[PDB]
């Protein structure tokens, strides 16, 4: 079953989705986001990409979340109404999660299923690379290359952060 | 296509019809705007990484710092419409019906 | 589409090196030195064919080479190899620079007993020339042929005939 | 704002739209959206007050829900073909995301509600970036994924764009959602001659920016927002009358005046690939536009209607505002149609 | 001058970490384009092999090309020693 | 064998966190020209135990929690990440020898502000949420410098290996080179760990500081014993970062003894400062980060970028 | 498998702690007692100060990679990038700081 | 003295990149039978 680690978070992934898509008071929304993000990074992580696992978990979860639920604090909600206790949001949350168990059932009944796309259920460590001997990281290198390969990336990257920092400032002063 | 992908397109989807069916609350749906970049970060990430497109490694980063940039600016907006009404609830963002 | 062909599994089989990585570590240098040639007719081969099955022939003198490399050091100088290669084998890394009062004692031992120097610091990484009578592959990809390019485009500019010919206009 | 600020946010508009127009690389066209959407907002902030806060919070969310259809079309493109750049798109799914999104992004129906509100909410000269610059990115991408659009879905798209900006402008009293539903209107004769020609595309959306823009131009310089206020222009500057007058019919696609020429073009377009019934279906339906430029030709040119005390004052004081560029687009948006082929710089 | 020297006196009894921040910078900007050591940087650099070296097919008329890793031609690291 | 591994690590660190708060109450104490506990077993030894099993059958505070789920959830999280920092850290050798150690505690440490934003939340009071966001801000704020100033050090380590940060300093402690980093540093993990003069959560300037006023908390035990771990761990990181000990192989325990007295120094000193000095005003502690810290951090990161190149001594890779 | 095993170890002490820090106090049994959304008012800048953290967190995001840039061939053109990038980062504070952004009186 | 550590951190570690490419003729070698033999035996395995 450890064979099949990635299937099952990208399974918890979905349902977290379903958590905050069906949308609960703002507090439990940012609940089911934080957690959808950190398996989301366990999925990026069993595929080799451990400095874009920890992104998430640093830029993500410790920088876009803490804001959004520090805003959600200040501007939005400050006690929850109990989750799944209103007639739309648990009847969203079934719905998703009957959807999804259906998807999961097929896909491991039939090893494959069919919904706009063709997928295929096998598991998904067959399609791994059977090479691997080099002596550094392959997803360092490429996100090292930003600062040799990249330079109009970081250039127009740099500038839309500072506009950022300089509309926000406008936005937000009100007159 | 792997089994991998099937969840994150229905996460994406999923987040997508929570973007699209609106209750209340502003930050909601700011959520499901979130969601959304999550679902494509991982999936941009997955079909990078499988794939040794080793130059393209840096592309789910500059992902997330534009969706977080573009967060950023959603929440200002909610925070002056709270400002205004009180709330960020979405039923009062109407009086341009006229 | 075709099937795929693979060679026997007798035709696959060799006299394997059976030693672990420390003991390849701490031989590497000579090793390098001294199994250059088979060495690089092997990856001459296989960059050039980039097909496994091409340079199976090569493969296996890459291991008879590098099997007698290693009877040489059993024959004349194997008590201080032995002492080299367990000191490389205690570090978590596998670290050289951990090591070199035994590496000194294992270097002396085979440059009276048997004349190995050891290569210099960038040695190693030179790209060399090989001489080889494979011949030089002539379509490694197994290419299909090319579609032909449209016809070409020449002859002088001149104006366009009665103008844009649009509708009414003249010009 | 402070005018130094005011210059590099507009600036900024202008290079997140360069961004996509130059760029062979899909992650670069989504930076240079992202761009662009961040820089606009302030501008439609600018004035602070409730209704230029919703307008702004509406635009937000249309444009991040296209900004995102639009990565998730890349990214399966990129599963797909393994590649990036900016071309005929390799998968049907990723084709229909990118076209919706980029229908989302230029207001077309059924896409179309926030347009008429986002304009009505922000001043005149924000609203004037909005349905002119604001165009000109999504159609850039548009003229390059062309061959790769579903045929079905993009004619879809333009008649009812057609349709709906026609009966929308019908009920309107407020200038800035009359310009809105013109928009749209004028938006489904480009997409609708993209699968054919999409060098007409680019002309009509020219012609379209020009009129448009000086539209919006004489809607500032008297400071009208209203159908009764731009009454009031024959009893203050009514030069202005008869500059608005030609205009409104130019627009309207009437002989001889600029505005037929891309109605002209786009229906020649289509004859030749044996498509009859729809550009004589888009022409007439096109009448429903005219309809309401004509109404405010009747009260702002052809009529005189009642005036106030008060304006007699207003004949003391000269027109101070800047009207830039205006004599040269009141002349190109009316007497171009004898030079129309010199469309063929487009191509 | 002394109106220049004036006002670097102001801000560094006003602004001591300011004066501070904006030296380290500018040194940060300006040593790497005088320094002469800059250029070693980029040979070390490029003398880290990474990858395998793929010997070259030997036609018979390459002379700089070491036919053995420790035959005389080909680059030396010798400077690397030193420094 | 990974599992005794793991209680070999999890129990001490629970032990170090009891004794510590008996070392503070003393080192305080004697600073203060008296004593601390001395009654309470011999040189107070037992006053740890004591008051853990005091508070442990202590009644539950009122009033009731406005989310149940958040009341739970921000104490194990607290906890939970507290534990978690200490994995990856070579003494000399980790639990978890991770590539991007180094990025790993960047990013455990980020999340350990949700903590403060849940109990915030699920304290019922307008005022003590209040309090909660101006304890995030803070920790926010000094996370940037904590980010620059570690990414400024690893330019001369090559890597995020923390075990590597140990060959870096073979030779010299690296707070010889950047001892103007290593102040730095310092007093953001004091801010960072709402440490005195930076205990504003513990402070008079709180709408909820007034002793009268309540709101729904604890157990108090459990947070207290996840923030002493982080002074500690703080001050394990500090002294891997700017002081780092030699390792022999063959004698492990020489490093782990020099590390642990190098580590006590410096927790030791967190208890000097809080005896020193008075307290920071919140806006002043906030123009501390801002107007001070941060941009002569961004000066020296410009620094410690060129550095390498200019001198030839950029680390490996590897 | 080592690493899961510790955050499973880790959280699930956590977890116990806190059921029994909440249970044990039940053992004594007290008396029972019978004695006892919307902005907060939120200040702007307490806003200002967590979108300014963001904003200078991504761009933190860029600078990480800077360990592994350092390794390349083309050290000018990186060099040139990663001081490009540490002033546009000190630009967003000079503004921020000349329009009273991290000012905290009223 | 962080300068001339580094330098000789570099001179080390080509010495440890010098020697895996020593080796790497031998390691691929052996990964090219290794690979050749498990899918000769698959083929077994899918006849019957
Ligand atoms: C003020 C005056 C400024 C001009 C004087 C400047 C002097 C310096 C230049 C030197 C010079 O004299 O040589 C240049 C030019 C003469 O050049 P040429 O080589 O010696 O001989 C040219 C041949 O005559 C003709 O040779 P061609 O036939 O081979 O080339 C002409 C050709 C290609 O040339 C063109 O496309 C340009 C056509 C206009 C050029 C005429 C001069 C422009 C300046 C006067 C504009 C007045 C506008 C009137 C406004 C009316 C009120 C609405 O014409 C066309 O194919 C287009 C057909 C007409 C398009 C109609 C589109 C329908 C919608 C518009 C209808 C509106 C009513 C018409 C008024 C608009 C003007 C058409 O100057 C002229 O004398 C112009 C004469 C008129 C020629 C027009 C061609 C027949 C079309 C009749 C259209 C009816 C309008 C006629 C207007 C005439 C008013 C005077
Ligand atoms: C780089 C190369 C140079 C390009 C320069 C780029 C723009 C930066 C300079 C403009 C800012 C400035 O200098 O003054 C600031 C200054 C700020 O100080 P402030 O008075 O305290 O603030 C007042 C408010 O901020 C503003 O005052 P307001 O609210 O009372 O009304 C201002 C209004 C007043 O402006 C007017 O006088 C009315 C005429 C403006 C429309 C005419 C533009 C051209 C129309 C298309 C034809 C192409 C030419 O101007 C505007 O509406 C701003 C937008 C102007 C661009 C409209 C987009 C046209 C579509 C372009 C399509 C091109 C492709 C076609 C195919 O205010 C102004 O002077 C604004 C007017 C600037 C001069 C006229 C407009 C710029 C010239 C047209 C450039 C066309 C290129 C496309 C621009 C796209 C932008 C998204
Ligand atoms: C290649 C270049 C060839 C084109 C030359 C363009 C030069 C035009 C520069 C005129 C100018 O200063 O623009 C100021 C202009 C402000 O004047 P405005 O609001 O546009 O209206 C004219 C004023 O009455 C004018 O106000 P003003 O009383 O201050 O006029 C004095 C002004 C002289 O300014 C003028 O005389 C304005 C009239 C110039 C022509 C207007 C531009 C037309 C551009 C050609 C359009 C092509 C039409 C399409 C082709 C035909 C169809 C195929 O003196 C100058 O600045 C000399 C220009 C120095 C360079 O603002 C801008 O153009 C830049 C913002
Ligand atoms: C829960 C509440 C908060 C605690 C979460 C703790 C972090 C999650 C674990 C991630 C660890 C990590 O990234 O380390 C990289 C580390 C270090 O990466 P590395 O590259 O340094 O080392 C890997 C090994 N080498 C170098 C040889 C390639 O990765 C590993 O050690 C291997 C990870 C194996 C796969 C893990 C699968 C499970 C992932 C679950 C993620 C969390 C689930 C969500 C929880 C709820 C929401 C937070
Ligand atoms: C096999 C692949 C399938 C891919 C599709 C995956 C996504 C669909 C699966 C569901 C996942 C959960 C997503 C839930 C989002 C919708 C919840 C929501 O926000 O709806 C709000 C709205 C009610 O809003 P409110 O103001 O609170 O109450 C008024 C009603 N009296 O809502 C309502 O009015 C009531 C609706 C509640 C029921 C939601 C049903 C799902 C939405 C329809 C999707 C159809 C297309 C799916 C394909
Ligand atoms: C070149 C080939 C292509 C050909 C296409 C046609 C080109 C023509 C379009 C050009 C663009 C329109 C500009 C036309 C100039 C208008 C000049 C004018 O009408 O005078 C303005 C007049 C002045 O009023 P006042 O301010 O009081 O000044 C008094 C003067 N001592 O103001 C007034 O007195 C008010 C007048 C009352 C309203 C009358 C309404 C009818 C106006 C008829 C002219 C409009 C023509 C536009 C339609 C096209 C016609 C074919
Ligand atoms: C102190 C002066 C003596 C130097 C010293 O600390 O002893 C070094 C000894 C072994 O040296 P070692 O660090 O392993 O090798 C260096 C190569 N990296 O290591 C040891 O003897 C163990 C450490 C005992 C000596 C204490 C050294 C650390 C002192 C840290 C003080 C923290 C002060 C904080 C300042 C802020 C508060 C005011
Ligand atoms: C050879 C000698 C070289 C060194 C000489 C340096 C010359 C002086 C440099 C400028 C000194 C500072 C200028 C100044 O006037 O500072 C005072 C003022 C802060 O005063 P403030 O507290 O805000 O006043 C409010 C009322 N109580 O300042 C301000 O209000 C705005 C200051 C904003 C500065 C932020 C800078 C952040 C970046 C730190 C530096 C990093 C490098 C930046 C890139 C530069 C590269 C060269
Ligand atoms: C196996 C281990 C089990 C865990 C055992 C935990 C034992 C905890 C013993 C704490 C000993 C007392 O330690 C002391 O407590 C008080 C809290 O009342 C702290 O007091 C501090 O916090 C409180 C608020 O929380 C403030 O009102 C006070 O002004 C401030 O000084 C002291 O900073 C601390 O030095």
């Amino acid at each position: 079953m450890m064979l099949y680690i990635v299937f099952i978070l990208s399974v918890i992934f979905v349902m977290g989705f379903v958590g905050f898509s069906s949308k609960p008071s703002p507090i439990y929304g940012g609940l089911g986001l934080i957690v959808s993000g950190g398996v989301g990074c366990g999925i990026v992580l069993n595929f080799g990409g451990s400095f874009l696992g920890l992104m998430v978990f640093l830029i993500y979860l410790g920088g876009m979340m803490v804001v959004f639920g520090y805003t959600t604090a200040m501007a939005t909600e400050q006690y929850p109404e109990i989750w799944l206790s209103n007639k739309a949001v648990l009847g969203a949350f079934v719905t998703g999660l009957l959807m999804e168990f259906f998807m999961v059932y097929y896909v491991l009944k039939d090893k494959e299923v069919e919904v706009v796309f063709e997928f295929n259920g096998l598991g998904d460590w067959v399609i791994y690379d059977t090479g691997d001997s080099g002596f550094f990281s392959e997803e360092a290198m490429g996100i090292a290359a930003l600062y040799s390969y990249g330079t109009w990336l970081v250039i127009v990257t740099g500038w839309s952060l500072l506009i950022g920092v300089v509309v926000i400032m406008e936005i937000t002063r009100g007159n | 296509m792997s089994m991998v992908y099937m969840n994150i397109m229905m996460a994406f989807t999923v987040s997508l019809v929570g973007l699209l069916m609106y209750r209340s609350h502003l930050m909601s749906s700011l959520l499901c705007l979130e969601g959304m970049m999550l679902s494509l970060f991982v999936m941009a990430a997955l079909t990078i990484l499988n794939s040794h497109f080793t130059l393209a490694s840096m592309m789910p980063i500059i992902l997330l710092v534009f969706a977080a940039c573009e967060a950023a600016l959603g929440l200002s907006l909610l925070v002056m419409v709270s400002n205004t009404y009180g709330t960020d609830y979405v039923q009062n963002l109407n009086l341009l019906q006229c | 589409p075709g099937i795929v062909e693979l060679p026997s599994l007798e035709d696959l089989k060799v006299q394997e090196v059976k030693v672990s990585s420390s003991v390849l570590k701490a031989a590497a240098h000579h090793y390098g030195a001294q199994c250059d040639k088979p060495n690089k007719e092997f990856m001459l081969c296989r960059w050039e064919e980039k097909d496994p099955r091409r340079c199976l022939e090569e493969g296996k003198l890459v291991n008879q080479c590098a099997l007698e490399f290693f009877r040489q050091i059993k024959r004349h100088c194997a008590e201080p190899f032995t002492e080299y290669w367990t000191c490389i084998d205690y570090s978590g890394l596998q670290l050289f620079r951990r090591c070199r009062k035994q590496q000194a004692q294992f270097d002396e031992c085979v440059l009276d007993k048997l004349g190995w120097v050891r290569p210099d610091l960038g040695d190693l990484s030179k790209v060399t020339k090989v001489k080889t009578d494979r011949p030089l592959p002539e379509n490694p990809y197994h290419s299909r042929a090319r579609p032909e390019p449209n016809p070409e485009v020449e002859g002088d500019l001149k104006p366009a005939r009665h103008g844009s010919r649009l509708f009414f206009w003249t010009m | 704002m402070n005018p130094i600020i005011f210059i590099i946010i507009l600036l900024t508009i202008m290079l997140g739209t360069i961004i996509v127009m130059i760029s062979s690389h899909w992650l670069l066209v989504w930076i240079g959206f992202e761009m662009n959407m961040l820089a606009i907002i302030p501008i439609m902030m600018k004035n602070h007050n409730p209704r230029a806060t919703e307008a702004s919070t509406k635009y937000f969310l249309t444009q991040s829900t296209a900004s995102m259809l639009l990565m998730m079309a890349v990214i399966i493109n990129l599963m797909f073909s393994g590649q990036w750049t900016v071309m005929k798109l390799f998968n049907p799914m990723a084709s229909m995301l990118m076209t919706m999104a980029l229908a989302m992004k230029l207001g077309m129906a059924p896409f179309h509600f926030w347009v008429p509100e986002v304009t009505q909410g922000i001043p005149l000269s924000s609203g004037l970036i909005l349905l002119t610059w604001q165009k000109l990115a999504p159609m850039s991408v548009l003229y390059q994924i062309f061959p790769s659009i579903n045929l079905n879905l993009i004619l879809t798209l333009s008649v009812l764009s057609i349709l709906i900006g026609g009966w929308g402008g019908l009920n309107q009293t407020q200038l800035r959602k009359i310009m809105a539903y013109s928009s749209i209107a004028h938006m489904g004769w480009m997409t609708a001659v993209l699968p054919y020609n999409p060098t007409m595309t680019l002309l009509n959306l020219i012609i379209y920016i020009i009129m448009t823009s000086t539209m919006f131009t004489m809607f500032m310089a008297n400071s009208t927002t209203t159908t009764l206020s731009l009454s009031h222009t024959w009893n203050k500057t009514p030069i202005m009358t008869v500059l608005i007058l030609a205009t409104l019919l130019s627009m309207g696609g009437l002989p001889p005046l600029s505005g037929f020429m891309p109605k002209w073009m786009i229906i020649q377009e289509m004859t030749k690939n044996n498509s009859i019934i729809l550009p004589t279906f888009m022409a007439i339906t096109a009448l429903l536009n005219l309809y309401f430029y004509m109404r405010l030709t009747y009260s702002t040119t052809l009529t005189m209607f009642p005036s106030t005390n008060n304006m007699k004052m207003k004949w003391q004081f000269p027109l101070m505002k800047k009207m830039t560029f205006l004599p040269t687009m009141v002349v190109l948006s009316t007497m171009m149609l004898p030079l129309t082929p010199m469309l063929s710089v487009l191509e | 001058a002394e109106r220049v020297a004036a006002f670097l006196k102001n801000v560094w009894a006003k602004e001591p970490v300011l004066v501070a921040s904006f030296a380290i910078a500018g040194l940060a900007v300006i040593l790497p384009t005088l320094s002469p050591y800059t250029k070693y940087s980029l040979m070390i650099n490029r003398a880290t092999p990474y990858n395998y070296p793929v010997p070259l097919r030997d036609d018979g008329n390459m002379p700089d090309v070491p036919s053995h890793p420790q035959d005389p031609q080909g680059p030396s690291l010798e400077w690397l020693k030193r420094l | 064998m990974f599992m005794i591994n793991i209680l070999m690590l999890i129990i001490p660190i629970l032990l170090a966190v009891a004794f510590l708060t008996l070392v503070e109450r003393k080192v305080l104490g004697y600073m203060q020209l008296r004593k601390g506990p001395n009654v309470v077993g011999p040189y107070g030894l037992l006053q740890p135990i004591a008051d853990a099993i005091k508070l442990f059958i202590k009644e539950p505070l009122r009033p009731a929690t406005s989310s149940a789920s958040m009341f739970i959830l921000a104490p194990i999280m607290a906890l939970g990440l507290a534990l978690t920092m200490w994995i990856p850290l070579p003494m000399p050798y980790p639990l978890i020898n991770m590539n991007l150690g180094v990025l790993f505690m960047l990013a455990m440490s980020s999340l350990a502000v949700y903590s403060i934003l849940w109990s915030g939340w699920a304290s019922n009071s307008k005022y003590a949420l209040i309090g909660a966001l101006r304890a995030v801000a803070q920790t926010i704020s000094y996370e940037v410098t904590l980010a620059i100033i570690l990414l400024s050090v690893l330019l001369m380590s090559g890597s995020f290996t923390l075990s590597t940060l140990i060959t870096t300093q073979e030779q010299m402690w690296l707070i010889l080179p950047a001892w103007p980093l290593a102040m730095m540093w310092f007093i953001s993990t004091l801010a960072e760990t709402n440490r005195a003069p930076f205990d504003l959560t513990e402070g008079e300037s709180e709408l909820v500081s007034g002793f009268n006023v309540e709101y729904a908390a604890g157990p108090f035990a459990l947070f207290f014993m996840a923030e002493y771990a982080n002074i500690i761990m703080m001050n394990i990181f500090t002294a891997i970062l700017f002081l780092g000990t030699s390792h022999n192989p063959h004698m492990p325990e020489l490093y782990t003894i020099n590390f642990t007295i190098k580590s006590l120094l410096l927790t030791m000193s967190f208890l000097w400062i809080r005896a020193s000095y008075p307290r920071f005003r919140y806006d002043q502690l906030m123009h501390l980060l801002w107007k001070n810290f941060l941009p002569l951090t961004l000066a020296l990161c410009m620094w410690h970028v060129s550095l390498p190149i200019l001198t030839s001594g950029i680390p490996p890779q590897t | 498998m080592n690493l899961m095993l510790a955050l499973l170890t880790n959280f699930t002490l956590a977890t116990l702690l806190v059921i029994i820090a909440f249970w044990l106090p039940q053992l004594n049994v007290y008396s029972e007692k019978t004695s006892p959304s919307a902005r907060l008012p939120f200040s702007m800048k307490f806003f200002l100060v967590a979108i300014t953290f963001l904003l200078f967190d991504l761009e933190i995001a860029l600078l990480l990679p800077l360990p592994w840039a350092s390794q390349t061939a083309n050290l000018n053109t990186m060099l040139t990038m990663a001081l490009f990038l540490i002033i546009l980062l000190a630009v967003s504070l000079a503004y921020e700081w000349t329009q009273k952004g991290l000012e905290w009186t009223e | 003295s962080m300068m001339k550590w580094n330098r000789e951190r570099r001179r080390l570690q080509i010495e440890d990149f010098e020697a895996r490419i020593a080796l790497m003729p031998l390691l691929q070698a052996e990964k090219d039978r290794r690979v050749l033999q498990m899918l000769r035996e698959n083929l077994e395995e899918e006849a019957t």
